[PDB]
RNA sequence: AAAAGGGAUCAAGACAAGUCAUCAUGGCCUAAAUAUUGUGGGCUAUAGACGUGCCACAUUUUCCUAAACAAAGAGAUGCAAAAAUGUGAAUUUUAGCUAAUCUCAAAAAAUAGGAUAAAAAUAUACAAGGAUUGUAGUCUGAAAUUCGACUGCAUGAAUAAG
């Protein structure tokens, strides 16, 4: 599983590390526990 | 370097022709019109050799070519001397001593 | 400089300090026509050699209360002095203490002045306001 | 002809004696955000405010 | 962040998992510049591209590029009709 | 001479040959010449046979080739199955770089393609 | 550093050395300046201790640094040229050119 | 007859045999090249604006020493300043007297 | 589609390879225009070392030509092809220098010395007067022309097995066809007394020296015909061995990291190519010449890259010379300097090279106009006008002032 | 708007944008420290991962007014934000009329 | 004695000499200089 | 010294010339909108065509090496040396100077050497040229995708002087 033919995962992994990976790590609620309800008026 | 240049007179040999009149030139000017045919005659020829002696001996070798005699500019030289020889008359055309005389 | 007993020299001619701006003549389109505008800058240098300190503070103290309108002025002061800066700045503090008990009539505040709050943060605000911005 | 590592124990020894950053190994540090110093007050007085009228 | 060493664009995203199974809405942005995370395969975004939201479903080969580069914002310039 | 099936004439520099080829450029050419001690100067004609087969066997385990065009089409092919901007200027024949298109875009008409020439 | 009395020469010099591009070896003249602080009191007092740690540094037996050799790659020299002192018209050069003059006048002669 | 200008010979200083011969011109020109030793200090301009600046100062040191040569310096002419000037740029032109590409339409 | 205008698109025999090449490297030195110098002496085998020849003009042997036009003596840039015959200005300089040629060829010592000077004060051609004196008093010079076409990596070279040596054949081999040339009288009077094992052919010993160097017809065995003839010219005892004059020019180049590499893409430094790894040994004494001789470096100034070692040791020696206490030394922060440059350069001798005199300066000026080439008055205001716009008698600026002229 | 004082404390040549311009210069210089250490946390490479990602996102959600990118300046006179002079806070064009007057001090038409 | 700091300074003395000269030219009224 | 030169200035009037989008102003309109605030997009689109420049089309050009000569301007909303690191953009760290002092900062062409030629038209000799595109980086800035500027490697279009 986890078949990167283009090699995208494994350039950004190399740039960046695998902090951004998901799994099951600074996704934990960085992105998501930051963004509140009515974040942008607008949509 | 030739002895005379020709100046022409706009529209007045016929149907918007001009009329050419050949004139003397001063040295300077007789210089510099022979030196300019030389230098025309050396930028058209083929390169040789290298190093920075190429423009020099090529400008060079065609002075030799004109004082023996052997060169193109004394075609140049004479084609203009014939423009001359062929309109010394026009010195006292008609067109040129009638500009505003035939009210 | 003369009745202190400094010996001064010049005033000695600098380099003029030429600003340049080209504008167009008009607010609108029209380019092709442009003026050049200047301000030029004329300054002069006098230097005091072999001047005591404190006499050289009198006659810089002289020429600003008597300064003449469109002059600007900087003096740059040498003096020499000792190693052991640190415990002569604290010996002389005695010293201007009392060159100045008559002189603290100038400032006068209400008791415990609150507007002021944060002593060291108020000079520094205060003084950025009073330059203009730095 | 000196050795690098031992020029190092004299750009140490300035570093602690004027107190200024021992950074050899050109890390990344964001230290160049520290010596920059700030330009809003010199901003915020731009526009002259209301004045007598 | 184009300097690899500051890393990538993060932006806040309600990029929260749904359970094994459920119906989980797209995510509406407007944060054309955030760059696409390894965590955002599978998701479906709406794009917003000045007027409308063009859709998207990110996949392994859009993993380092930016949302906006996916939804046109200017029409193809077309001669006649 | 012949290198990796191509003919080359004795009064050809033997680094302007290994440069013709596609990939290879003047970084891998001057470490081709120093691998086999070749001086840049050296013509095609003094090459003995002995070191000519040598090269052919160097370029065969290098990535200058057809092999070396296709890594640059896939990367074009892909921008363009994932819709991406750059992939959709690379199908319409357009400055893909951000240029200005009012005027002065014949050289991106005439090669921005899917299948472009490398 | 040659006004600081109390110290030898390789103390010296080790200033010298801890002063770094502060150090002017064509003067001869560590200038040093200092506007990191709010009041002109404070720049004066900390160039004060500073000078008192320069000096205490360079007293300090466990390092001379004597390895090193001064750096004066900060410093940008200047050479500047003199008139020649044999051209200068004296009683003696005047005998000089007379010779020299005379000479010419028979090598052609 | 030893020139030396900023310290170097004058050889080692003009490249160009034409200024070397402007520079000293008003020696030459009164056949004295071998009476004296310049020694000459020049700044800013170029290579011919330096020489043809020498030709001036040798000449006024010259006629110091013999001022009857000013008659034979004139038809030198290395009595004479030269006056001219680098043209300052003016706007609206693409240099001091060249005009931007004027179009009729 | 596109209606704009558009130019719809649409002589002579070319050179043969090696033309051009050859049209800015050929030098001429004669002129039938020229007039005859009267009284204008040829070099006699001992006349390089009399005091009483200084600023006197004199012109060389025929044979001496041939010989120095061998081993590519002269050069483009030297002004040979205006006069009728060559002459060179025996100078002040020749005579100190041939004086020492002289006695280390006699004493069988060996004297290694470097020339130095500024950018045309006869560097090139104090060496053109060192082959002058070797060939006429049967000596074996050993030229190198320009020492870039080693440097510059611009020549085939190969790699020594089991050593960090590198050999450059197709250079050796042109340098042992020149060399014959020139020495052709001198090594037709030796023979070969050692057994060469390894050679293109079977060579017995007390054979003609000249055929050993024959054999080498194709570039790869040219350099192991070198040192062999090298082996032969150095014999320990053997009588007829005459002195060697090993010669080169450039020395800039040979003093700092080559530009070849080297199968790991790493600069080669100069001192490994086999061929200039002998002249430093030389240079350096390290190699002696049993039979003695002279070793000779001139540097150059045109196309002549820095080199802090060299100009830091051709410093260090005239500084010992002089005898001041104080020599100059490295900068202990400069990462310019080699040390293998200034172990060669650490004992050598230095010739520094500056303007004439005014005495020589008229002797060189009075032959220019006796070939009508200088149409002047030569008197002493006309030579102290040379003089000075030559920049104290520099003979390189000297020319440019009188031969190179726009004025006649 | 929330930047906007609801009482005008502007004695220049006031305008929509003037006005829209000197609330983003007072927003600044009361959060520029403040922008400076989420800018100082981004860029030192010695600090977790997770605390310079932290920052990185609190520097996004700061109001747009607190950017320093976003400072212009303007005419004090005409309000305009093209052809600006820093020296004298006007348009190339209104620096002429008072140049001309002698409203500037200083100044005068250069001919050389 | 005196300090060497205060040495380096009194050598820095090539000062040009006031020459009090005599004016052999005529000389004109200066312009009048308006406020 | 001298046969000097340049700059600024250059009227009234006409063109109902330009500007009611600097400012200012009469009349007439909008006043929950023809006013005000933010997020994103656009002003950067491209069939044909028209104006300005830049650069190239090699032999008086370009390329390589070296130890020459300028002026003026800029740095309190900042110029940044030396050193170290990187092929490079640049980074690490700040000495000094808020300046005829310190810094940007180094002139280039030239001068003098040197290398390369069947230097594109005979296909086994395809010149010079640097557009287009791939990819890896750097700097500024919340932010570099639409849409920024430079750097490395690769790619190598037209272009015969019109
Ligand atoms: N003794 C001499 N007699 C005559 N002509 C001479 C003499 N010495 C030098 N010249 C001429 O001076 C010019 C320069 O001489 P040369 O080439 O030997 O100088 P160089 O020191 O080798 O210069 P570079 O450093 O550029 O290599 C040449 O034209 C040379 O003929
Ligand atoms: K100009
Ligand atoms: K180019
Ligand atoms: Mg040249
Ligand atoms: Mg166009
Ligand atoms: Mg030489
Ligand atoms: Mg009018
Ligand atoms: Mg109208
Ligand atoms: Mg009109
Ligand atoms: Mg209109
Ligand atoms: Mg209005
Ligand atoms: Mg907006
Ligand atoms: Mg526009
Ligand atoms: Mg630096
Ligand atoms: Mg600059
Ligand atoms: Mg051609
Ligand atoms: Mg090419
Ligand atoms: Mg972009
Ligand atoms: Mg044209």
């Amino acid at each position: 599983v986890e078949l990167d033919e283009a090699g995208k995962l494994a350039a950004f992994r190399e740039r960046y590390g695998r902090g951004w990976d998901l799994d099951a790590d600074s996704l934990t609620d960085l992105i998501s526990g930051y963004a509140t309800e009515n974040m942008n008026p607008g949509l | 370097a030739p002895l005379i240049k020709m100046r022409g007179y706009k529209g007045l040999a016929g149907g918007g022709r001009s009329l050419e009149v050949p004139q003397p030139i001063p040295a300077r000017q007789r210089r510099s019109t022979a030196f300019k045919w030389i230098l025309d005659v050396v930028n058209k020829k083929p390169s040789k050799g290298s190093g920075r002696t190429m423009f020099a001996h090529r400008v060079a070798e065609e002075i030799v070519a004109v004082v023996e005699g052997r060169s193109s500019v004394w075609d140049k030289r004479m084609l203009i001397h014939k423009l001359g020889t062929a309109n010394r008359a026009n010195l006292n055309s008609p067109a040129l001593q009638l500009k505003g005389k035939r009210f | 400089a003369y009745y202190l007993g400094l010996p001064a020299f010049g005033p000695v001619p600098l380099p003029r300090m030429i600003e340049r701006w080209t504008v167009p003549k008009s607010h609108f389109i029209f380019k092709k026509s442009q003026e050049n505008f200047e301000r030029v800058t004329l300054r002069r240098l006098i230097q005091i050699k072999d001047g005591h300190p404190e006499t050289v503070q009198l006659w810089l103290a002289f020429l600003q209360k008597h300064a003449y309108y469109g002059i600007g002025m900087k003096a740059n002061v040498w003096e020499f002095s000792k190693l052991g800066v640190s415990k002569a700045m604290d010996e002389s503090k005695s010293e201007v203490e009392k060159l100045l008990e008559t002189r603290w009539e100038h400032l006068s505040h209400v008791s415990d002045m609150k507007g002021v709050g944060n002593f060291e943060d108020f000079l520094a605000k205060e003084r950025l306001r009073i330059s203009g911005g730095r | 002809s000196v050795p690098r590592a031992r020029l190092l124990q004299l750009v140490k020894a300035r570093c602690e004696l004027f107190s200024t950053t021992f950074n050899p190994e050109g890390i990344r540090t964001g230290n160049k955000i520290l010596r920059q110093r700030l330009k809003g007050p010199a901003l915020a007085t731009y526009y002259p405010r209301k004045n007598v009228g | 962040k184009r300097s690899v060493w500051k890393g990538p664009h993060i932006v806040p995203l309600p990029i929260q998992r749904p359970e094994p199974g459920k119906k989980i809405a797209p995510i509406r942005t407007q944060a054309r510049s955030a760059t696409i995370l390894p965590n955002f395969v599978g998701l479906k975004f709406q794009v917003h591209n000045g007027k409308d939201y063009i859709d998207l479903t990110v996949t392994e080969e859009m993993v380092g590029h930016k949302l906006g580069e996916f939804s046109a914002t200017r029409k193809p310039f077309i001669w006649g009709k | 001479v012949f290198i990796l099936g191509v003919n080359f004439n004795e009064h050809k520099l033997v680094q302007k040959a290994l440069e013709s080829f596609y990939g290879l450029g003047q970084q891998a050419s001057a470490r081709i010449l120093a691998k086999y001690s070749i001086h840049p100067r050296a013509k095609m004609g003094t090459l003995p046979p002995k070191i000519v087969t040598a090269l052919t066997a160097e370029l065969s385990t290098m990535t200058i080739e057809n092999d070396a065009r296709r890594l640059v089409l896939d990367n074009i092919k892909r921008l363009r199955d994932m819709g991406t901007y750059r992939g959709r200027r690379h199908a319409m024949g357009l400055p893909v770089r951000g240029q200005q298109t009012r005027n002065q875009i014949a050289n991106a008409r005439k090669l921005n393609k899917i299948e472009r020439h490398g | 550093p040659k006004d600081l009395r109390d110290l030898s020469e390789v103390q010296q010099r080790k200033l010298m050395k801890l002063a770094g591009p502060r150090y002017n070896p064509e003067k001869d003249i560590i200038k040093m300046s200092c506007e990191k602080f709010e009041h002109q009191a404070q720049n004066k007092r900390y160039l004060g201790d500073l000078i008192e740690k320069m000096i205490a540094a360079a007293k300090d037996p466990k390092d001379t640094f004597e390895d090193i050799p001064l750096d004066t790659r900060h410093h940008t020299f200047t050479k500047k040229i003199s008139f020649p002192k044999e051209w200068l018209l004296t009683e003696e050069r005047k005998k000089e050119l007379e010779a020299a003059r005379q000479q010419a006048l028979l090598k052609d002669a | 007859g030893e020139v030396l200008v900023n310290g170097k010979t004058l050889a080692e200083y003009f490249g160009r045999v034409h200024d070397r011969e402007s520079a000293v011109w008003a020696l030459r020109a009164t056949n004295r090249i071998d009476k004296y030793n310049v020694w000459v200090k020049v700044e800013g301009g170029g290579t011919t604006g330096q020489a043809e600046a020498i030709t001036l100062a040798i000449a006024k040191a010259l006629l110091a020493h013999e001022p009857a040569l000013k008659p034979a310096l004139r038809r030198a002419g290395c009595v004479t300043r030269d006056p001219r000037k680098v043209e300052r740029k003016k706007h609206g032109h693409v240099k001091a007297r060249k005009m931007p590409t004027w179009v009729k339409r | 589609q596109k209606l704009r205008f558009k130019k719809t698109k649409k002589s002579g025999k070319p050179p043969l390879p090696g033309e051009r090449k050859a049209y800015r490297k050929k030098i001429v030195l004669s002129n039938n225009n020229a007039l005859p110098v009267p009284g204008l002496e040829t070099l006699r085998p001992n006349d390089l070392a009399k005091q009483d020849n200084v600023g006197s003009v004199k012109a060389l042997p025929e044979d001496v030509v041939d010989a120095l036009r061998a081993m590519e003596a002269f050069k483009p840039t030297q002004c040979w092809g205006i006069f009728r015959q060559p002459s060179v200005l025996i100078r002040q300089e020749t005579v100190d220098l041939t004086k020492k040629m002289k006695a280390a060829g006699a004493d069988g010592k060996t004297i290694r010395m470097v020339i130095e000077g500024n950018r045309v004060t006869g560097k090139s051609l104090l060496l053109l007067q060192a082959m002058t004196h070797a060939f006429m008093n049967d000596w074996v010079v050993l030229h190198i022309p320009e020492a870039q076409e080693l440097t510059t990596a611009v020549t085939e070279y190969a790699p020594i097995e089991n050593s960090p040596l590198w050999t450059q054949p197709t250079y050796t081999l042109k340098l042992l066809q020149s060399f014959k040339r020139a020495n052709e009288k001198v090594l037709s009077r030796m023979n070969t007394v050692y057994s060469h094992a390894d050679l293109p052919q079977i060579i017995p010993v007390n054979s003609p020296l000249l055929q050993l160097i024959n054999s080498a017809k194709e570039a790869d065995g040219a350099w192991t015909v070198f040192q062999a003839l090298w082996r032969e010219l150095n014999a320990e005892n053997v009588p007829g061995r005459p002195p060697i004059l090993f010669s080169l020019d450039g020395l800039a180049h040979i003093m700092k990291v080559s530009d070849y590499r080297n199968p790991a893409f790493e600069l080669i430094h100069s001192h490994d190519l086999a061929l200039v790894k002998l002249f430093t040994d030389c240079l350096s004494g390290a190699t002696v010449m049993p039979n003695g001789g002279a070793v000779l470096g001139a540097t150059t100034r045109g196309n002549s890259p820095r080199s802090a070692s060299m100009e830091l040791a051709i410093a260090q020696r005239e500084a010992e010379k002089a005898g001041e206490k104080e020599v100059p030394q490295r900068d202990p922060y400069s990462k310019k300097y080699d040390d293998r440059v200034e172990a060669v350069m650490k004992s050598v001798e230095i010739l520094r090279l500056k303007g004439v005199s005014k005495t020589e300066a008229r002797g060189l000026l009075e032959y220019w106009a006796a070939s009508g080439m200088l149409k002047k008055r030569v008197d002493e205001s006309m030579v102290s006008e040379k003089w000075t716009l030559s920049g104290n008698g520099v003979v390189g600026e000297m020319e440019r002032a009188s031969l190179l002229t726009m004025k006649a | 708007s929330m930047f906007r004082a609801k009482k005008l404390d502007l004695g220049c040549f006031t305008n929509v944008r003037v006005l829209r311009d000197h609330s983003k210069r007072k927003a600044f210089l009361e959060a520029e420290p403040e922008r400076q250490a989420l800018r100082y946390v981004i860029r030192n490479t010695t600090l977790p991962a997770r605390t310079r990602a932290v920052a990185q996102l609190q520097l996004t959600q700061m109001h747009a007014y607190t950017r320093p990118t976003q400072i212009r300046n303007r005419c004090i006179l005409g309000g305009k934000s093209r052809g600006i002079l820093r020296d004298f806070k006007m348009t190339r064009y209104n620096f002429r009329m008072n140049a001309l007057m002698g409203n500037i001090p200083g100044v005068k038409k250069a001919s050389w | 004695s005196a300090s060497v700091i205060f040495s380096k300074y009194i050598n820095n003395n090539n000062n040009k000499l006031i020459p009090f000269k005599i004016k052999n030219s005529d000389l004109g009224r200066t312009r009048y200089f308006p406020p």
